[PDB]
């Protein structure tokens, strides 16, 4: 969530 | 503005002709049955089309980011893999900077990170690519600090990655030296257990650990395995002696792309009874903390002139509306993955119902979102308005098929109400989605399917003055929505939006 394209964007919600 | 535009982003509504467990097809959806006919498009919302790894389903955060941005934002893994494939490390601005610092300084550079093919925090292939490029850039002296995995890979796979590394350095590059092996339990703590970090820190700076060399280090690890000490928990092994320590004036690159487990060790280097080396410069593969002074090999996409910013720059006001569960999606993510609100941008939060699970109230607050959008259409103040409809995704995630049917019915009703108001008040309607979900509620087994999908999503347009076209070189995708909106509105497209408009004016 800290920058566009970091690891949280791989799964999201 | 030539045409005012209302953009509906349905959450979790994909295009599937497969009718089994398809809550959209089986729901009464007479409005979308009509809007998704004639002049409409079907656009991609998963995988490389939205900057994710091939074959990966889309999601709400990626989807709204790409819709709002009018370009593909490449997720870290894809972005770095492309740089490796296309031999772009050797011209990477920050890598050249790190290598120039070593060459103009004491000649010494360090690489440190998780050495496996797990791909969660790092990949060994990236480290290999870095060594090859650093060699080509002429750095005099290069040391590797190997963090053992055993968590994203099996607990006794580390000796295989250690063999690969030794062979690579000796026979493929003939350049670079392994200096430290230590388990990720120590090097990659994220719980402020600095007694763990200190083990890795003293190994790197002071050589505190078991002495070995290239001929013996695999056997050291095999003895650890036999003592039931596996990769994640490897106590430090020290190679090359003092030469291989992080010393005064040295340069260090951490090659992990996942920030959370790099923050502690990178901060310890860049900012115990051992003397701390002075005048280090630290680089991360990616940004680990905006507050750090570290350069990044792959810094965050600047994402200048996303749609919300661009409209404000053109002095056009705008409206963003969602219910509670998707409010961040139409603000933080739609606006580029940061908390910034632009001049003239009005926001509207509709409360989600207070229920234990959303299959208990599958219409959620779609009617309230429609009410607020209709109000804006009647006023006509904002030339661009957009909303999100939460039910298909949020009820989809419960896995309850009949609830998902009702979610899609409620969403279709709401869309029709907005559509009728756009026709009365002179707006063009475009309906899209951020990824699929509710079109696939059952696995082939008959069991629940609670996840997103890789199906395409709709893109509709009520304005009869435009025809949908395809890009020359690829499927249409979410990155083309904002360009298409701007064309319909008669507004300019910023150069930073490298997506394309997929309409032609007749
Ligand atoms: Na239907
Ligand atoms: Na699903
Ligand atoms: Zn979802
Ligand atoms: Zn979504």
């Amino acid at each position: 969530x800290d920058y566009p394209g970091d690891h949280c964007y791989l799964y999201g919600t | 503005v030539a045409n005012k535009v209302c953009l509906i982003v349905i959450d979790g509504w994909g295009v599937s002709e497969d009718p089994y467990g398809n809550a959209i097809l089986n729901a009464q959806t007479p409005v979308m049955d009509k809007l998704c006919s004639g002049n409409w498009a079907q656009i991609e919302a998963h995988g490389l089309h939205v900057g994710l790894p091939e074959g990966l389903m889309g999601n709400s955060e990626v989807g709204h980011l790409n819709i709002g941005a009018g370009r593909v934002i490449y997720q870290d893994i894809v972005r770095i893999n492309l740089a490796v494939k296309n031999n772009k490390f050797v011209t990477n601005e920050s890598l050249v900077d790190a290598c120039d610092r070593a060459k103009n300084g004491n000649g010494r550079l360090h690489l440190a990170g998780l050495v496996s093919d797990g791909g969660v925090h790092s990949h060994i292939d990236h480290m290999f690519a870095l060594v090859k490029a650093i060699k080509e850039l002429g750095v005099p002296e290069l040391y590797l600090h190997f963090y053992g995995d055993g968590r994203d890979t099996s607990p006794n796979s580390g000796v295989g990655f250690l063999e690969q590394t030794l062979e690579f350095l000796e026979k493929t590059t003939g350049y670079g030296k392994l200096a430290t092996v230590v388990g990720r339990y120590y090097a990659m703590d994220r719980d402020n257990r600095w007694e763990r970090i200190n083990v890795a820190y003293e190994a790197m700076i002071g050589g505190v650990g078991e002495t070995s060399d290239e001929a013996g280090v695999v056997e050291v690890v095999r003895k650890r395995y036999a003592a039931d000490e596996t990769d994640e928990f490897l106590k430090p092994i020290i190679l090359q002696g003092e030469k291989g320590r992080v010393q005064n004036d040295d340069t260090i690159i951490f090659f992990d792309y996942r920030a959370d487990r790099m923050r502690e060790i990178s901060a310890a280097m860049g900012m115990s009874k051992l003397a701390h080396p002075s005048n280090l410069q630290v680089y991360g593969m990616t940004q680990y903390k905006a507050e750090f002074p570290f350069k990044s090999l792959f810094p965050p996409a600047s994402n200048k002139n996303v749609l919300a910013e661009w409209l404000a720059e053109q002095k056009v006001s705008q409206f963003h509306c969602a219910e509670t569960e998707k409010y961040a999606h139409v603000t933080f993510f739609f606006n580029g993955g940061l908390e910034k609100q632009f001049e003239g941008e009005e926001r509207c939060l509709v409360p989600s119902p207070k229920v234990a699970t959303y299959d208990l109230q599958p219409e959620m607050s779609a009617a309230g979102v429609a009410d607020k959008m209709i109000e804006q259409l009647e006023a006509g103040t904002h030339p661009f308005i957009m909303c999100n409809f939460a039910p298909p995704d949020m009820v989809g995630h419960t896995g309850v098929y009949e609830a998902a049917v009702k979610a899609c019915e409620a969403t279709d009703i709401a869309i029709g109400r907005i559509y009728e108001a756009t026709q009365k008040h002179g707006y063009s309607l475009m309906v899209t989605a951020d990824h699929g979900n509710a079109e696939k509620m059952k696995a082939p087994d008959g069991g629940k399917h609670t996840a997103h999908t890789c199906y395409r999503v709709p893109l509709t347009l009520s304005h009869p003055g435009f025809k949908f076209v395809d890009p020359a070189d690829r499927h249409p995708a979410l990155c083309d929505v904002a360009p298409t909106v701007l064309a319909i509105m008669g507004l300019p497209q910023p150069a930073e939006m490298t997506g394309v408009s997929i309409v032609q004016k007749i």
